[PDB]
């Protein structure tokens, strides 16, 4: 959008892997499997359905590799807990989908080496898995399918049977699973299916009905809807409006324009990270020479507070999946595309932003963007001398010198 | 863990009235550097 | 050597097959010279010695342990035919006579231990379930061929009259969803009835549709199950009885046909006062002419028959000759009271003056199916050439000719090999297309 101002504030590097060089084709096989970071010098990797590797991105050369399960066993998601176990989950045709776990820091060499099963049983096999949660602590996993069911699994999964399957609640119309987010650990679970946005509690004491009904007039599609963490909100995306759902349920409603979502994900419970696609623009005026070619995905960083855009920069073919982790008190996001890139985004030094906004000539907005994070004082009086003579170059003095009132002591 | 153990205290009586020993059908016999070899039955009868 | 199969620094390992010792002990605690199994059987003064227990022990420490369960978990244990340790366990060694002389007071122990979960209020959802599946699952692998041992339907009616004084609220919750997983079929018919009537005193419906729909029709009970739907009404239910068990799919179309011609009085298969509503027969012919079980998703369970009841009902839809009553007769039915107009294809006449647009908007869902595709046989030009020859002759008030007219043009927009039409015929088209005095479709005039 072009009503905010343009910045660059994020440091932003892209890499390509060096193994594609020759037949070592670390990224060359269709993967769409996911993967998950662990830290920032480590990557894993699933390829053929049933094997996984691990690889340090650092040298790009192959740790250990292994093969598990049996076959038909299409990896369809994988991702790490807050601990360290890097579930795994994957599904058959004819056969029930069968989850099981593994340890971190423990690799497996043989076939099974596993340390649970979890052993989802719908009404015979049909209707393939969509978005699931899991706990953070190990305790409730809720599974949505593609047809409207939803099932959820307590007691303990580390040590017990993952047993409990009791199912709640059934939608009717026959509508499809879109998001299945879980709120603060405790007790909370948030549900979507393209329409009536649910605040289901897990308690199971639930009458096979919504637990508390809100906005059941609209919804939103695949893979649109984000979590923050720290604040136990509920960023996610509408035909014009952004929602901050609490766990009670509040409503800090926006204004934006945006029509061609599809995908969104926070960063640092202040800024959002989203990425637009459009292909082109058809109206009567121009003429549509032949298919034209997609137009790569312009991706935009959102940023709450004061209204601002962080960058606006293009990729090269596309995005498959996101892991957006970093264990230090800076975080880093990661994107990989169709031939697999590693773009890199960190957050830069706060004098280069405050060097690039004074050269924008932004002053007053510095101002408090220094007193967000609580610069010291002679950085504080700097600011102000080079805003003052900035104004009296100009040819007013007036506020030249109300800015040089505090400018002393320097 | 079924293995629910049995003690008899009347070994240490005897002996005051433990190299090596062996139970026959119905006793055990037990050999030490005293020896006399000391047949004991399950019924705490006595070479 | 601990037996004839079984052999023994700080663990009995048989000697058939592999050699893995059987457990561990603490002999230290025992004031353990280290080397100083006599007729089975074994501190610093004192002579102790060690002995093997009994089962029936362990199931009554358990029961002083205050949970059956581990004891239902070693029982299902030692019921597996891997028992290395049988002849020292007090068994018989053959698996045979030992699951005969077993499992008996596994099942009386099983009920003994709802009764003792109710006893003391245990209501919670997640102890019954567990313990309630385990058993189902047990008692199914185990394939009763032999004397007593009631099956699990006669359990489940054992179970019911436990809870009693609202205390069914949830047993029949914990009964469902087990239908839903799937691990048994074939229940009792009171038991059903019962569960039928607990959900008819609520808004479900939408549990009882799995409830039947996984469980086998092996179990028929058919009379039951009609006398329960025609109660309730329950008409999607109803006409899937007759699709699969009943095997006629001309029937519930008849019966359809016969309530919508003011005819009701002839209708078999819906008897009761409640009328299903008319969108079933413009929903179900959807199903069946693309493939697909009404109301479920799934196609078609055998694959060649399938042909069968699709070229059947494509015969019969767009006939032309009024068909008699189904199956070998001497009399034929009439879509109208009087019989002495000339049916030109009557059934289908009928169909689209019932409704246009639900009627072209099944015809444009049918026609991207595989039906139609060549691969009497029907193809895409019959059907044009029917709509095109019925958009004259003044018989429609325009309220559908002009809906007729859009449906062709976008019909004909898409042709690789749909259809080749004449000049002169699109002209009929052209011209109704923009002189009709409706309104209300003016935007979709302009796009297609």
């Amino acid at each position: 959008l072009s009503s905010w101002r343009q910045f660059q504030l994020f440091e932003n590097i892209p890499i390509r892997d060096p193994n594609f060089g020759g037949d070592s084709l670390l990224y060359s096989d269709p993967t769409l499997c996911a993967a998950t970071i662990v830290d920032p010098q480590t990557l894993i990797i699933a390829v053929n359905s049933n094997i996984i590797k691990v690889v340090k991105l650092n040298q790009s050369q192959v740790i250990h590799e292994f093969q598990s399960f049996p076959h038909d066993f299409q990896i369809t998601f994988l991702k790490v807990i807050n601990g360290e176990f890097l579930v795994a989950l994957a599904e058959s045709i004819g056969k029930p989908s069968l989850i099981r776990v593994y340890k971190l820091e423990k690799l497996p060499n043989r076939e099974q080496l596993y340390h649970s099963q979890v052993e989802l049983k719908n009404g015979n096999n049909t209707y393939p898995i969509s978005v699931v949660s899991i706990s953070n602590d190990l305790s409730c996993i809720v599974v949505g399918f593609i047809n409207g069911k939803i099932i959820l699994i307590r007691g303990d999964i580390s040590r017990d049977r993952g047993s409990q399957q009791r199912i709640i609640y059934e939608d009717p119309s026959k509508e499809p699973i879109t998001a299945l987010f879980l709120n603060n650990d405790a007790t909370a679970c948030f549900a979507a299916t393209t329409s009536r946005i649910l605040l289901f509690n897990t308690t199971g004491r639930n009458r096979g009905r919504p637990s508390l009904v809100l906005n059941s007039k609209n919804g939103l599609d695949l893979n649109c809807g984000s979590f923050n963490p720290a604040t136990n909100e509920f960023i996610c995306c509408l035909s014009n409006f952004i929602e901050f759902f609490s766990s009670s349920g509040k409503k800090h409603q926006f204004a934006f324009d945006l029509s061609l979502r599809k995908r969104i994900f926070c960063v640092d419970k202040d800024h959002i990270l989203i990425v637009t696609e459009e292909t082109g623009v058809p109206t009567t005026s121009i003429s549509v020479n032949e298919l034209s070619p997609t137009i790569i995905n312009r991706i935009f960083i959102i940023d709450a507070k004061n209204k601002i855009i962080s960058l606006n920069f293009v990729v090269s073919s596309a995005i498959i999946d996101i892991f957006s982790t970093s264990q230090s008190g800076k975080n880093i996001t990661y994107l990989l595309t169709s031939e697999g890139v590693m773009h890199r985004i960190t957050p830069k030094s706060l004098e280069n932003q405050i060097n690039i906004i004074i050269q924008k000539e932004l002053y007053p907005f510095a101002l408090q963007l220094a007193k967000q994070h609580s610069l010291s004082p002679l950085d504080v009086q700097e600011i102000h001398k080079k805003y003052g003579d900035y104004l009296f170059k100009k040819g007013l003095r007036k506020e030249a010198t109300d800015q040089y009132i505090q400018c002393l002591d320097v | 863990s079924v293995v629910s153990w049995t003690t008899l205290t009347h070994v240490y009586s005897i002996l005051g009235a433990p190299t090596c020993l062996y139970p026959t059908a119905t006793y055990f016999l037990m050999g030490t550097s005293k020896g006399c070899v000391l047949i004991f039955n399950y019924n705490e009868h006595l070479i | 050597w601990i037996d004839q199969l079984l052999l023994g620094i700080s663990l009995v390992l048989h000697p058939q097959h592999d050699f893995k010792i059987l457990l561990r002990l603490d002999f230290l605690i025992h004031d353990l010279p280290p080397n100083k199994i006599s007729r089975r059987s074994f501190t610093n003064y004192s002579f102790k010695i060690g002995k093997f227990v009994s089962w029936s022990d362990i199931t009554l420490r358990h029961i002083l342990k205050g949970d059956y369960l581990g004891a239902l978990e070693f029982i299902e244990s030692l019921l597996q035919p891997y028992c290395p340790l049988a002849n020292l366990l007090k068994l018989d060694n053959n698996t045979e006579e030992r699951t005969k002389q077993l499992m008996e007071p596994f099942y009386n122990l099983s009920l003994a231990a709802l009764r003792f979960l109710i006893k003391k209020d245990n209501a919670d959802y997640n102890r019954v379930y567990q313990l309630l599946m385990v058993v189902v699952r047990v008692l199914q692998q185990s394939s009763k061929k032999l004397d007593s041992i009631p099956s699990l339907d006669v359990f489940l009616e054992q179970g019911l009259e436990f809870f009693e004084l609202k205390d069914n609220a949830v047993y029949f919750e914990v009964v469902a969803n087990i239908v839903a997983q799937g691990s048994v079929t074939s229940i009792s018919p009171v038991l059903f009835r019962s569960i039928i009537d607990y959900y008819a005193k609520e808004e479900n419906l939408k549990v009882i549709e799995d409830l039947i729909i996984m469980l086998n029709p092996t179990t028929l009970d058919v009379d039951l199950a009609v006398k329960l739907c025609q109660k309730y009404n329950l008409f999607d239910l109803l006409i899937y009885i007759w699709n699969k068990i009943f095997d006629d799919y001309q029937t519930p179309v008849v019966d359809l046909i016969y309530r919508i011609s003011n005819q009701s009085e002839k209708c078999v298969i819906f008897n009761g006062p409640q009328v299903p509503p008319e969108t079933t027969i413009f929903d179900y012919v959807t199903y069946i002419l693309t493939g697909r079980q009404y109301p479920q998703n799934l196609s078609i369970s055998p694959s060649d028959k399938c042909s069968k009841i699709q070229r059947e009902l494509s015969a019969f839809i767009f006939s032309g000759f009024s068909i008699k009553w189904p199956s070998n007769s001497n009399h034929k039915l009439y879509i109208c009271e009087n019989p002495e107009e000339e049916p030109a294809f009557p059934y289908f006449h009928l169909l689209l003056k019932s409704n246009p647009s639900r009627f072209l908007a099944m015809l444009n869902e049918v026609f991207e199916a595989s039906l139609f595709n060549d691969d009497e046989l029907v193809s895409r030009q019959y059907v044009i050439d029917l709509l095109l020859d019925a958009m004259k002759d003044t018989g429609n008030s325009d309220n559908i000719r002009v809906l007729v007219a859009i449906f062709i043009a976008t019909s004909i927009s898409k042709y690789p090999q749909f259809i080749k039409v004449s000049n002169q015929a699109l002209d009929c088209v052209v011209n109704t297309i923009c002189s009709s005095r409706v309104q209300g479709i003016y935007e979709i005039s302009q796009i297609a």
